[PDB]
């Protein structure tokens, strides 16, 4: 089975930002569609950004502005810029990558906003 | 816009039963329809796509019913590692859409 | 007079991977009985607006023809994003011409899902404005070989429409023409009366 790997988790506050990033196994993260999904503790699954094979990227409403996806093809991995947060958007954060058919979806990383 | 709901919030059926979890869409999105599993812990798994399609190693136990406004996702028989959440997400923009709130299995 | 209304009122019709172009020519066309039609959901025009076509002549004009979802509709306009301006057909960000579209749902959906039409979903870069790709070649989206059939992380990189009866009107089948105009100083075989 491929293994997607999140990385980048930790800590911020109120005003601040943060960067996420992902790696994958055996597949070219430039070539697949990539996704950014998370869940906060006690509540459901958000998707959040996507970026197409050939580099179209899309938002949900919700965080239109606030959070920014973006690759590196070189490295062979995915970044979600963060900026902008509140105690709310803490939660685990998901990179998935999606096929017609599948859906592969990384073990989440942490993200928490506070004091 | 679209939103799902899932009935039941928790069902509670004992191993061996077969199993019925229920979508419900605010739009006509077609067979545009997706199931994940998600054990605690563990990132979500698809189960079904498509409305009625079954992914890849999932068990044959597993299908996809209903189009249009309303979903059924159904299990044969219960294994007990089949207590999980299930969420169903519309896929009609894919990769993006909307998810459901999810559904448990519990018992005592 | 001219192959236009024949292109509109015609039985088959292009999938949008591999979408059908006219060329037209040694013309005098009427627009006019175009911008009358009952049937158009769409006419949106750039650069140019309807009533004035009769007004312009032209050394070519293309019609562009395939079918697409009801609401894919909106990524057939001039600089757009989504997975048919990605991948399928391009319009420039300072095209010139217009987009007709309708509602074919009585002619493109068939019980079950009609699984006749086609886009392409894999690409390894965006196309180019007017770019056109036929391929069938395996998609590679695995870091390993591949090699001319699907399987772990490769895949056929068409996508089937499978366009339902009902199925809400955004996800019927919407047939839609493109009529795209050329310019080099030289025999404008297209003008109005």
């Amino acid at each position: 089975e491929v293994q997607v790997v999140e990385s980048g988790g930790g800590l911020i506050q109120p005003g601040g930002s943060l960067r996420l990033s992902c790696t994958a196994s055996e597949l070219i993260i430039s070539r697949n569609y990539m996704s950014w999904v998370r869940q906060a503790p006690g509540k459901g699954l958000e998707w959040l950004s996507v970026i197409y094979p050939g580099g179209s990227s899309f938002y949900t409403d919700s965080l239109k502005g606030r959070f920014t996806i973006s690759r590196d093809n070189s490295k062979n991995t995915l970044y979600l810029q963060m900026n902008r947060l509140g105690v709310e958007d803490t939660a685990i954060y998901y990179c998935v990558r999606d096929a017609p058919s599948e859906s592969d979806w990384g073990q989440g990383t942490l993200v928490t906003v506070s004091s | 816009e679209i939103v799902l709901t899932q009935s039941p919030a928790t069902l509670s059926l004992f191993p061996g039963e077969r199993a019925t979890l229920s979508c419900r869409a605010s739009q006509n999105i077609g067979h545009f329809l997706t199931w994940y599993q998600q054990k605690p812990g563990q990132a979500p798994r698809l189960l079904i796509y498509d409305a009625s399609n079954r992914a890849t190693g999932v068990p044959a136990r597993f299908s996809g019913s209903g189009s249009e406004t309303e979903f059924t996702l159904t299990i044969s028989s219960l294994g007990p590692e089949d207590f999980a959440v299930y969420y169903c997400q519309e896929r009609s923009d894919w990769p993006r859409g909307t998810f459901g709130q999810g559904t448990k299995v519990e018992i005592k | 007079l001219c192959p236009f209304g024949e292109v509109f009122n015609a039985t088959r019709f292009a999938s949008v991977y591999a979408w059908n172009r006219k060329r037209i020519s040694n013309c005098v066309a009427d627009y006019s009985v175009l911008y009358n039609s009952a049937s158009f959901s769409t006419f949106k025009c750039y650069g140019v607006s309807p009533t004035k076509l009769n007004d312009l002549c032209f050394t070519n004009v293309y019609a562009d023809s395939f079918v697409i979802r009801g609401d894919e509709v909106r990524q057939i306009a001039p600089g757009q994003t989504g997975k048919i301006a990605d991948y399928n057909y391009k319009l420039p960000d300072d095209f010139t011409g217009c987009v007709i579209a309708w509602n074919s749902n009585n002619l493109d959906s068939k019980v079950g899902g009609n699984y006749n039409y086609l886009y392409r979903l894999f690409r390894k870069s965006n196309l180019k404005p007017f770019e056109r790709d036929i391929s069938t070649e395996i998609y590679q989206a695995g870091s390993t070989p591949c090699n001319g059939v699907e399987g772990f992380n490769c895949y056929f990189p068409l996508q089937s429409y499978g366009f339902q009866p009902t199925n809400g009107v955004g996800y019927q089948p919407y047939r839609v023409v493109v009529l795209s105009f050329e310019l080099l100083h030289a025999p404008a075989t297209v003008c109005g009366p």
